[PDB]
């Protein structure tokens, strides 16, 4: 992969050296996940950009193991996603070796001299256009599922916490302050406000007729 | 496990300890091993037992802590002695001798971290009291050792300067402080036979105070250079006048002389001193007198804040 | 752009070469969005760092088209924002041409030889200081609006979901496990539990006086 | 840091030069927060990768003051976390000086010629291992606290909004549409619907005994 | 799953194991593979029938282990029998002979 | 908090103060430190006793 009119001018070899030195300057490419575990936050990663020789063949790159995955958290308030094999994202490169920094998470020396290499880097997940946004969530922060049915659609004024199954909340002490529009029964402690009743003494144990009417 | 720690591994204590690893170690599969280390320079601040920080190391090295089970040794530095060596010359002028009161004093002074010593021979043996400090036995030598040396080393030195058939009398209750109560340090005789007994005592701690009245005359201003002079004299950095030693006595005139040799031209007016025991609060202005008897047993100490100077 | 004592010592030309080779090494600059569509996640972008010539004039950079925008998603659980023209962020550069990778989302060769250029890269949105955080949400993950009125303030213990208009939830099967403190009416199924009544046999159809009385 | 057989061959000299010029190329390293304020989104930062000299001593890098922190927002819908002292992440570097861009957020020249230096750049937070995920949130977008107690777990179908203390909602016009399963009292407007009652005319002022019962 | 258990993966048992893998093997999708190993030192060793510790991994592999079917050979060691060769010589003074108690 | 107040950080007053810090000083974490100042020009200037 060279040119004949090189080796003739000094600047020819100089620019060839500049190109070869900037070609190995690994910075940032798309990548796919070969392996991952959520407890350790390190994922085996196969880059998605091939190499090509003079004969014009693609040589697939090498898998990168134990690459930390970003979580975007401060004060412990991190954001997690279920990274699985087949996901795609972008892998970055570190200025220096982070193998010694990974195990300690503190001020540490670079273990090796491998500068600007994809051996040490990150993996920011990204779904690209592989997502469907509902028309009602046009201009709204939508945090949704794959196709999108459990979307949290925060708008400029209102919010819409959609889900197809349930909104099971484990909090015990809602301090809600506002009017509701629950168009259904209640089954409050198994009593069903919509069809509940009362008992009195005249008539005694008078099971009041009907259910719940204003 | 199976990680080799490289030499000259840094290890900083919380108040900038800056300890160095001197020899290489290998971690056994148990996960916890023991290493040895040294302080970087002449002085090393006392390392509070905590998890020592790791600065320079290999990839795997996790952490290292300190426990009281670890060993220690106390440095002593700073010519050591520079100009108080002239004072120590008259004391250790008979180091090369043995089996005498002066030789005992010289050798036990030559032990490290021994600020001062007192030796009484009580040679007119009739029990009684000789030169202060009562003596139970007729013939016996009493040694009061100041400072904070190691008991083993000072006991070895005391046995080396043995005199032969003089026992060690250190009783009389308040007279000194027994180092290990009855049946003191055993030590071993270099001429192999039995584990003998050597008895010496530690002087009673005393806290001293100083009140100074100065005029700040001659247009020379010195707000708090007085207590530095007083503490230097007490510690014995001056030439020809040993500081607060076991046989010393806190004297207003001596404090005044030290203050004056350090800085003249202030016209010192009052230099009351007084003194209290190791504990106790300030002795109140009523106690401040010109002298303290300060019997042979007992050592006074002047803190930096115990000197108060007043401008008039 | 040159200095006179260059072209005299070899190292002068060498470090000038290094400077010029590192000046064309595009990595990352702030950028603005001129076009965007949420269906394909590609945005026309104008970089916000001018070039400056010899005469000290700013020549504006060129608009970059079809730049993928990050979404931070894994397992289909992505996060989206209403990317509109005028928002600002940061644009990155790829180690190789990712145009062939973009349309395929799989292992592909670099289409051209353009290395480390802003022609191919990402755009991470970033609001910088253009937001207002309420005092109540000091130490709390706040996911909010521009000024902040629909903030989700997740604290270490409690969570406040504010919204000035409505908190509509489209799921049919809430499983709230606890109690509420809703201090208003209920209008459950249009019956207004707060002002509801009952009827019985004696008196027949005796409309219970008042609404809700404990 | 030099080799003897350098200074003999030209490409020995040239690759030494290339190594130095690439070493000065500051791109991306992990770092820590020394100071921060949420109002201005700039944080004093201490990098967490030491320098190394020939003696094999590590010299800590210099604090980088007034580095903007990413927020990931577009259209004003940004995401914020309580960035505090002692929290770790990764700092990036800008192609040119962004100092003139910071105070204006507009198209401006690079103030100086400092290229690819860490001292202008961003800080993206990241928690790495420092978080605990509950087993119930295995495959689910789960956003929690440090250890994880207020996790919003958006699953493929359901939503679990956990909170130890309260799930206070400040919205005034809830439009929830679906069956609820509140397993406790209601205290609706301080009336305790669970132990509620009614009063009728025959008997007059008759406290209908018991609460709600079918 | 599909971990590349690469050559000389350092492992260790109780008595300073230091055991390497002879050749790199890739994990089968089932999750159970068998590797061939050698010992760093050249001494008579008795590996325990329980997996003890591993050194090198991609953090995905849980652990190795030793089964009953595993082939273990206690190896000879130089001489270590250097002062006790003098002891063993008197016993084995008739190796070249046969058909006798001493030869046996 | 613990800010490295670099040397010759300048300040201004109402009557064109232009007074720099003398030497490098890092403020104590309490929230107040004592510094020294030098005026730029060689004319009699009287700063007002209010923080400006």
């Amino acid at each position: 992969s060279a040119k004949a009119p090189d080796r003739t001018r000094l600047i020819a070899a100089l620019d060839a050296r500049s190109r070869r030195d900037a070609l190995d300057f690994e910075v940032m490419i798309p990548a796919q996940v070969v392996q991952y575990d959520r407890a350790e936050n390190i994922a085996t990663i196969q880059p998605l950009i091939t190499w090509v020789d003079t004969e014009h063949n693609a040589v697939q790159r090498h898998q990168l193991v134990d690459i930390p995955v970003i979580s975007m958290g401060a004060g412990g308030f991190h954001i997690s996603f279920p990274i699985q094999q087949g996901d795609i994202g972008w892998i970055y490169a570190a200025d220096r070796d982070t193998s010694q920094f990974l195990e300690s998470l503190s001020m540490s020396k670079p273990n090796t001299g491998r500068i600007h290499k994809f051996e040490h880097g990150l993996f920011i997940p990204d779904v690209f256009r592989r997502y469907t946004i509902n028309s009602e969530d046009s201009a709204a922060m939508v945090i949704q599922s794959t196709s999108g049915a459990t979307r949290i659609s925060i708008r400029g004024d209102n919010i819409k916490i959609t889900a197809p199954s349930n909104v099971t909340v484990d909090t015990p002490q809602a301090n809600f302050t506002g009017n509701v529009t629950i168009a259904n029964t209640l089954v409050v402690n198994g009593i069903n406000v919509n069809n509940h009743g009362h008992l009195e003494n005249n008539p005694p144990d008078a099971r009041t007729k009907g259910g719940m009417i204003a | 496990r199976s990680q080799t720690r490289i030499s000259t591994g840094s290890r900083v204590q919380t108040p900038a300890g800056a300890i160095f690893t001197v020899l290489s170690d290998v971690t056994i599969p148990a996960g916890g091993v023991a290493t040895i280390d040294i302080k970087s320079q002449e002085y090393g601040n006392i390392p509070l037992p905590v998890g020592n920080l790791i600065i320079i190391d290999g990839t795997i090295g996790w952490s290292g802590a300190k426990v009281i089970a670890s060993t220690r040794v106390d440095p002593g530095s700073r010519q050591m002695s520079d100009a108080e060596l002239k004072n120590a010359r008259v004391n250790r002028l008979a180091i090369q001798g043995r089996n005498s009161t002066m030789a005992i004093k010289a050798y036990v002074s030559a032990v490290p971290n021994v600020t001062s010593v007192n030796v009484i021979e009580n040679n007119t043996g009739a029990v009684q009291v000789v030169n202060g400090v009562s003596f139970t036995l007729p013939y016996a030598v009493w040694v009061c050792v100041a400072g904070n040396p190691d008991k083993q080393a000072v006991a070895d030195a005391l046995w080396a300067a043995h005199n032969g058939g003089t026992p060690w009398d250190y009783g009389a209750t308040n007279n000194g402080v027994p180092v290990d109560g009855p049946n003191g340090v055993p030590v071993r005789d270099p001429a192999s036979g039995r584990k003998y007994v050597v008895k010496w005592t530690t002087p009673i701690m005393y806290d001293g105070y100083v009140n100074v009245t100065v005029q700040q005359g001659s247009s020379s201003v010195a707000p708090e250079a007085i207590q530095n002079a007083v503490v230097n004299y007490a510690q014995g950095k001056v030439e020809g006048e040993e500081g607060l030693v076991v046989g010393a006595s806190l004297s207003a005139f001596e404090v005044a002389g030290a203050i004056a040799r350090e800085i003249p031209g202030i016209y010192i007016k009052l230099c009351q001193v007084a003194c209290v025991a190791a504990g106790s609060p300030a002795p109140a202005p009523g106690d401040f007198t010109s002298e303290y008897v300060m019997s042979a047993f007992g050592q006074a100490t002047i803190s930096v804040g115990n000197v108060r100077v007043t401008f008039v």
